[PDB]
């Protein structure tokens, strides 16, 4: 047969291992857009500490690895696609066709519509490119300011906080981390950071960014509030939105996101996406959400890549985790952390200690955990993701675990991995 | 070298908890843990305070080996002075606490003053604060520790405290860690409950280094582990049996007291022996032990884990005791069982039970209890002034007993004054039996008279665990001698007790003796600490502690009068068994243990030995 | 050829010394608190039970790392951490169900049981042999010739 | 319409012509160390017992998977491994408490009685008729029988 | 094909062991396991060799059917030269080892050399080592067996070891695999402790794969196995019976020798015989037969399974003996009873545990020991020599005599030197029943006429198993025959040496033969391995391996001088049964015999049957 496979993040390398290891005697084409080998761009954050070289950030290090798999490597920006006769157009005049095809394209960020947000001094943090440019601009006793709180702005503030500089954050919302923390912890953080030695402004917006007389000198850019601030670098961290860009005119159903189902394949017999461009079912109740993050994508490959080669594997769901390090605080969230309506017979816990930075909550929507979030819990941390993804009947335990939320491993050993060895 | 070269000295009155370097010179001339705490004690305080007041002090104190890699390496000792007695008091107790000092950097810690508000210590690797615990106060141990873990969120915090019996300053009170693990006698946790101390917490990350010489030391270890594996007390009996083994095999030879030392065998003995700990109950066809569990670093898990049977009439309506906790040790058994007279078993586990929760001592209590139904019997005591019938041989009676003294209402306030100033207030006190103020532990004096000697001259009053010469007489480890003779028993106290005082110094169980000697422990000593640990700098050290106990002892006030025994020992006839017919000759012994040890005809050390052993 | 350890938790007695031993041999002083094997206690029912990794085929650590610091050792069949690509980003410490694979802040890194390269020092240590160095396949036997010999009743006393 | 296997252990000679029919079915080389049957030699009673798993209801193994790769049958009543699902986490053989389902380092995955399906092999090669397969219910009319026969005894010789 | 084509041609003098291809064009010529092993030592050693010294060789070999799904597929061969006749051995074992052997990996193990130090071998799948033994040396083989399989902690491993005999290098030693099941006759066991090898254990997991036709193959197998399970022999006379059953049947006959051949009929052949087996004892009312097993893929089982008395006086003292171990064989019960004239079960059994734990021989035994009894009853032996007396029919002598021998203290040693060195060394050569040096089986040989030439032209000495009329002239499965005549008698021991050979280089259980025939086993062959294997071909490669066997035993230094009787079977009569009055004929069949076989008159191959066979 023959199969061809957009992008080459992780998802792209990891199904094309999955597919080699599979069926030893097929042919494999692996497209990419950037001129660099396939590289996370997870890791660009330490290459702007000085941490590591540029060489560091790749995905496979072995020298030849893609050689001896019998894997081959193109090169080109897919820019139309004609699903009735299986053909692809490329940019550059050439074309390809296929038997089978796995869409792992990624997403992009997006620009707010604000004046003057094209200037020389005005970057992103996605790329390498940008990652070269943020280097050289932001030398040491420079002016910097960012906006957005979130997951990826609260990275590289860290990132730009250790490189040794002035840093000023503008946050349009009411607190910082609002989708992955509660407000107790989100002031929590809030107070830590500003006692760190970052200035943080809250519900407040961009107006204008206006340009000095020349190209040499900062910028000055005026908030809503009124006050203005000279910046001589500028990171904007708004948000990402999905790689779509050929399929408007095709028979695949698209939202938001590139819908599929369990096993991973969208509404026509052959084509499969994975990654941060698929849309796939709830744990919880079963909707279609959009979550990007590394083992999503790890496990969405692996399992679209098996139904691909032609046996039959099934996804039990999809569920959000997170790890947050900022300026020596770890910080974490798993699932539904904001509980549920009472109504329908829930319960929870919350344990804060303010003075030694400590915050821990429960939540039971039913006999079963749900959701939790931790300040400064780092031993066993991932216990919480096999008591909520496999539903474990709790039972009489459930009661121990609203008067000591802390033996949820006692509770997962005694329940889901050796219950006989406590039988007397 | 083990020590870490650190202590504490907190200052109760104001808090101020400043760290301060351990004096080397002292350390290689008393090896630590008991003779390093003592010294430090008595170099500093005066020996005429009387033992409850601010002026007192207290010493937490661990060993060189304590925290290592040797076997049952995890031992840790109190010293104070006793309320009790009015000697000088070492308590001795395991668990997972002394490591746990030994790992966060510390191995000494000293209290002084009194503080106006209750308080509690938290001990972080270099942070050690003082805390308000308003909130702990009249709670249980078992509470205390679960609250403070609740509070601090980690489940890895090593806590010890004391419960209601403390700060009612409880005559007889203990200091109890890991829930059944527990010190006792002299009444420590009444000098504790006098400053408003209420619990020590410990969380250690940084590890013991500074090992003189690491590949001999794990090479000497491993060598010595096999002696120990060999043995077969060591291998089959303690771990199957605990230390009740020895019930049957004391009351055989007719060496049992009963009934307040008015009988010498017991008929019931075979009810509460280790056998009725294995047999299937009729209600529920389930043994009442579980299983077995074993200190830090121990490898012979002689410990004990029992069940209480749910349709007992002490414990069917209290759901709070239905779970698994510690079990039966031999003198717990003998002190709340032939002391009276009682012969069932649940009984005996619930008194154990509430023994623990609420922080006494089994022995003492039940010495006392069985006094107070000798007087309630002979009719000095009246129903009206106890409120209930107290015969021999009742469990309702010994329940409601414990559960009034525990918890301090009624007639058990008079009961936790202790059996000698119980037995002075109301006109009778030879009835009391006990040597300096503690009561005699589970091995009578008539058919063995080792230890009547190892009574009538033990500097903490009578205690079989400073001179034990029963090891020789029944079991007969290095040899078996006869145990009804009266030659040849000064040496073999004088070596006992030396021998004691190091190993307690060492800073290891007393029961690997069962197959260890000298010999087997000179080598890890000599490659974990510095200096030239020899032979003879070991006898010395035995001989040095010895001395200077006693020297403090004799200055404090005590003499060669307090070298007695109850009229009813050394007068009444046994009057059934191998020794019937046999009464105790102290008098033919003590001036030749005086002559032995070369000190006075008054006890007191002589310029000779003090000039020898460097005392001056 | 490979091989694994074999965990019997009611032979456990919580005398904490294989802790030590694991702690000594990776970074040279005696610390149970470092250790990649750990022991639970349920007090309730008065039980101990050891816990460590259990070495997986296709295991969540070794592909949710972004920058390929996890490998597998051919010889003994083990997940091994390198630490000098490691960067510490501690994604796969919240990837793992089981919650073995766990951080290190003194050196900045991560830990995991590696299997010593095929030679335990924790199985060396017990005295109970509640662990074992035993066969990847067939680690049921015992289990399979204690029941065996118990259903089965014999024809006698009958 | 569900059948179970019946194991008679007073009429087995230990020939081991289970195993290798067991093996050859599913691996397709003889290999008596590769079978999901078992069989025990007891020298000092001399007995010879064979065992294997007994499809629990209440399963364990069932329960304790966090990928849901074994889930039960209708038609045969036997609980499956989906053997492209399994991840070989080797998690499922420490909850099972009779010590059957273990692991094939060969291949990655784990192994257990599925029934063959409804047709079993192993109950076709047994010369001496010591492993039938029966009807679920009822599985105790031969003994029974024999002992309804024997124990009354008759009115004769009295 | 059933070959795996390898072998592993260790060194004892320096390890260094190292796989090598087999060598096809001759496993398609000699069918491997009884004519490929016995190919490979012809073809690399020399003849004039002595018995035991570095320079013998010795092989271990499987063959093409060995571990498939064949009936009774599991039987594996010892081939050398033998140090108590001279002459080429080859002995046959059945167990559990031979397909362990094949599932590794290999089918053939040659030891060649002298180790300087104990060792044993153990393999794993690619992974030949030695490992030193010298904490195994002086132990029995179950204690060897339990201690290799404890150390390695794994319980599928398969040991193949020798006991005592075989270090002290009695010639009639053996080797011993699964507890009983051994080898034996030509004493291997001396040759194996020669070279200073204790054991062999080997653990296999890659399967049996490469058979030319598996659809094939099953289908012959299957129905091959209906006609083993309808013979009346083979479906319930030897699963409920076994090998004793014979016993009775030939003192029907008058053919059974008693008290050194002096005899022809026992009188208490009813006390030891299967009927006697399947009695219960008035002391415990039960039997001693447990159950019968079987061998490796064997669909017949006629093992055995006994238990001994408790209250015999051979074992009332000794706890050691009183599980279940194997039963009584036929052989073992002739030459331990009828050879002595002991009618005592409980002894008999008795003897049998001595000889399977220390791996000893039961006929030789046997047979030395009525010698020594005859000896000692004409006067040449004193009570002071031996140290006991011994009468025919003395149970405790023969008691004695067996722990003497096993342990080698005392006349003992002159017992392990074989019944014809010991009547030589007193000067009674004609006392010593035995042909080659190897003593006579349970078939007498004036009653039956095909034996006493069996017996005389048989390769490897006096053996019933090469060439068995018995199954014509008694119970005459093929034609039944007149054992009175000795008209065509040569093609009869012709046909039958010739199937046997097929069937032993097979590799499978001969007792098969009963139902079994030539037309039944073409199939499996040819669907198993490859090349044309039809009727002829398989008549040829009987008659090439029988040829090549005597012309290396010719070129030994052995002739037609050694084709003998003793005097007493050909001279005296018998004394009672149905064949009064009749003695052996052996001199008017034998020229008839080297006539039939093709050979010179004095027994030598001619170069026109060499060139039949091309064996040139
Ligand atoms: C804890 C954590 C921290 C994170 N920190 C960061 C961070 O600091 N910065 C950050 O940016 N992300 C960060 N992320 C997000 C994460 O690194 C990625 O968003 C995601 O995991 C990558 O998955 P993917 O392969 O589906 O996307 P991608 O790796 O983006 O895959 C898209 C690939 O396809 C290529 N491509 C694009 N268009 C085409 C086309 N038309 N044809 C062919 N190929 C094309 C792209 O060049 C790219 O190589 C973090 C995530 C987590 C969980
Ligand atoms: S090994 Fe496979 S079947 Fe067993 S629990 Fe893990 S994923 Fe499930
Ligand atoms: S017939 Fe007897 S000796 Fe031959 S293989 Fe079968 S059980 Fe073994
Ligand atoms: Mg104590
Ligand atoms: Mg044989």
């Amino acid at each position: 047969m023959k199969h061809v496979i957009l992008g080459n993040g992780p998802a792209g390398v990891i199904a094309a291992e999955t597919l080699r290891r599979a069926a030893p005697t097929d042919d494999i084409l692996l497209f990419g857009s950037e001129d660099a080998p396939p590289y996370s761009r997870m890791a660009i954050p330490y290459l702007l500490e000085g941490n590591i070289d540029e060489s560091g950030t790749w995905l496979r290090k072995s020298p030849g690895h893609f050689d001896r798999l019998r894997i081959h490597e193109m090169r080109g920006r897919a820019v139309s696609l004609d699903s009735e006769r299986r053909r692809i157009l490329f940019d550059d005049g050439h074309f390809e066709s296929w038997d089978r095809l796995l869409i792992a394209t990624g997403s992009h960020p997006v620009r707010p519509p604000i004046p003057g947000i094209d200037l020389p001094e005005v970057q992103t943090c996605w790329t390498l490119e940008d990652a070269r440019a943020i280097a050289r601009f932001a030398t040491p006793g420079a002016r910097v300011l960012q906006l957005g709180a979130g997951f990826i702005g609260c990275i590289i503030m860290e990132a730009l906080a250790a490189r040794g500089v002035e840093l000023t954050v503008v946050e349009m919302g009411d607190r910082m981390v609002p989708r992955m923390m509660t407000p107790t912890a989100g002031g929590m953080i809030r107070k830590w950071v500003e006692d760190q030695g970052v200035r943080v402004v809250t519900n407040a917006g961009v107006s204008r960014i206006d340009c000095r007389a020349s190209n040499d000198a900062p910028l000055d850019v005026t908030l809503s509030t009124g006050e203005v601030v000279v910046a001589d670098l500028v990171i904007v961290a708004a948000g990402v939105a999905p790689n779509i860009a050929f399929l408007e005119a095709t028979p695949v159903h698209v939202a938001k996101g590139v819908l599929v189902d369990d096993r991973l394949q969208t509404s026509v017999p052959g084509i499969f996406a994975a990654g941060d461009v698929a849309e796939a079912p709830d744990l919880f109740t079963g909707a279609h959400l959009v979550a990007a993050i590394q083992p999503n994508a790890a496990d969405q490959a692996r399992v679209a890549a098996l139904n691909m080669a032609g046996h039959e594997a099934r996804l039990k769901g999809v569920l959000a985790i997170n790890v947050l390090d900022t300026l020596g605080l770890i910080s974490s969230s798993f699932g539904q952390w904001w509980g549920e309506e009472r109504e329908r017979g829930g319960a929870g816990v919350e344990h804060v200690d303010e003075a030694a930075y400590r915050y821990l909550s429960l939540q039971f929507k039913d006999d079963v955990l749900i959701g939790a979030t931790s300040i400064g819990l780092t031993e066993h941390v991932g216990a919480l993701r096999g008591l909520i993804h496999g539903r474990v009947r709790l039972g009489e335990w459930k009661e121990r675990l609203l008067h000591s939320p802390l033996q949820f491993v006692d509770a997962y050993i005694a329940r889901s991995q050796q219950p006989m060895a406590l039988v007397r | 070298m083990g020590w870490n070269r650190k202590v504490l000295r907190v200052n109760l009155a104001e808090g101020t908890c400043t760290p301060e370097p351990l004096n080397m010179q002292w350390a290689d001339e008393y090896l630590g843990s008991r003779g390093l705490a003592t010294k430090y004690l008595v170099s500093e305080t005066d020996p005429k305070v009387d033992p409850l007041s601010p002026d007192n002090k207290m010493i937490m104190a661990t060993g060189p080996l304590t925290g290592t890699m040797a076997s049952t390496g995890g031992r840790y000792t109190v010293v104070t002075k006793g309320p009790l007695t009015g000697a000088i008091a070492c308590s001795n107790s395991g668990g997972f606490f002394g490591a746990e000092m030994k790992f966060a950097g510390w191995d000494m810690v000293i209290f002084e003053g009194r503080s106006p508000t209750p308080v509690y210590l938290f001990i972080e690797n270099e942070r050690a604060e003082l805390r308000d615990a308003s909130y702990l106060w009249g709670r249980s141990c078992w509470e205390t520790e679960e609250s403070i873990r609740a509070q601090h969120q980690d489940p890895l915090i090593r806590v010890s405290s004391i419960g209601r019996a403390g700060e009612n300053q409880v005559m007889f009170a203990c200091i109890v860690n890991d829930l059944h693990r527990a010190a006792g006698r002299s009444g420590v946790g009444a000098v504790m409950g006098s400053k408003n101390l209420k619990a020590v917490a410990i969380r250690g990350t940084k590890g013991v280094s500074g090992i003189r010489d690491f590949p001999g030391f794990v090479r000497a270890t491993s060598e010595a582990k096999k002696v120990l594996a060999g043995n077969p007390v060591t291998s089959e009996g303690l771990p199957k049996f605990g230390t009740q083994v020895l019930m049957n095999v004391i009351n055989e030879m007719g060496a049992l007291p009963t009934r307040n030392h008015r009988d010498v065998q017991f008929e019931d003995a075979s009810k509460i022996s280790a056998e009725a700990m294995h047999e299937k109950r009729p209600s529920d066809g389930k043994p009442q032990l579980v299983t077995n569990a074993a200190c830090f670093g121990c490898t012979i898990a002689c410990g004990r884990i029992s069940a209480i049977d749910k349709t007992h009439f002490t414990v069917k309506n209290n759901p709070k005791y239905w779970g698994a906790s510690g079990g039966l040790e031999y003198e717990a058994a003998w002190a709340l069982g032939a002391a009276n007279g009682v012969g069932d078993l649940e009984a005996l586990q619930y008194a154990n039970l509430l023994c623990n929760e609420q922080g006494m001592d089994p022995i003492s209590f039940g010495a006392t209890v069985g006094a107070a139904m000798e007087l309630y019997e002979t009719g000095v005591l009246t129903k009206e002034r106890i409120g209930l019938d107290a015969p021999f041989g009742s469990a309702d009676a010994l329940a409601k007993l414990a559960e009034m003294t525990a918890t301090g209402e009624g007639f058990g306030k008079e009961i936790g004054l202790g059996s000698k100033r119980l037995c002075e207030k109301y006109g009778h006190p030879e009835l009391s039996m006990s040597v300096k103020g503690q009561e005699f532990p589970a091995y009578d004096s008539r058919g063995i008279q080792g230890m009547g000697l190892a009574y009538a001259t033990s500097n903490r009053g009578a205690c079989h665990l400073r001179g034990y010469t029963v090891a020789s007489e029944v079991l007969g480890v290095p040899v078996k001698t006869d145990p009804h003779v009266i030659e040849g028993k000064a040496e073999l106290v004088k070596a006992f007790q030396d021998a004691t005082a190091v190993f307690d110094s060492a800073g290891i169980c007393v029961f690997t003796s069962f197959a260890w000697t000298l010999a087997d422990v000179q080598p890890q000593i000599a490659a974990a600490c510095d200096g030239d640990w020899s032979m003879d700098k070991l006898a010395t050290v035995g001989e040095r502690i010895w001395n200077m106990e006693r020297q403090f002892n004799n200055a404090a006030g005590l003499g060669a009068q307090d070298d007695n025994l109850p009229p009813r020992l050394t007068s009444e006839p046994a009057k059934s068994g191998p020794a019937k017919g046999m009464v105790n000759r102290l008098a033919e012994m003590l001036p030749e243990y005086y002559g032995v040890r070369g000190w006075t005809p008054e006890g007191t050390p002589t310029p000779e030995t003090l000039s020898r052993l460097g005392l001056s | 050829m490979w091989k694994s350890l074999h965990i019997d938790p009611a032979k456990c007695t919580g005398c904490l010394q294989c802790e030590m031993a694991c702690s000594y041999e990776h970074t040279g002083v005696i610390n149970p608190s470092k250790s990649r094997i750990k022991v639970f206690s349920f007090e309730h029912e008065g039980r101990k039970v050891p816990y460590t990794c259990t070495q997986c085929t296709e295991a969540w650590c070794l592909h949710s790392c972004p920058v390929d610091a996890i490998r597998l050792d051919l010889t003994t069949g083990a997940k091994m951490v390198f630490e000098d690509t490691c960067v510490g980003c501690k994604v796969c410490t919240i990837a793992c169900p089981f919650g073995t694979i766990n951080y290190n802040q003194d050196t900045g890194k991560v830990q995991k049981c590696d299997l010593c390269e095929g030679d335990p020092a924790c199985a060396k240590a017990c005295p109970t042999a509640a662990i074992t160095y035993i066969d990847a396949d067939w680690t049921g036997l015992a289990r399979m010739q204690a029941w065996a010999a118990k259903a089965n009743t014999p024809a006698s006393a009958a």
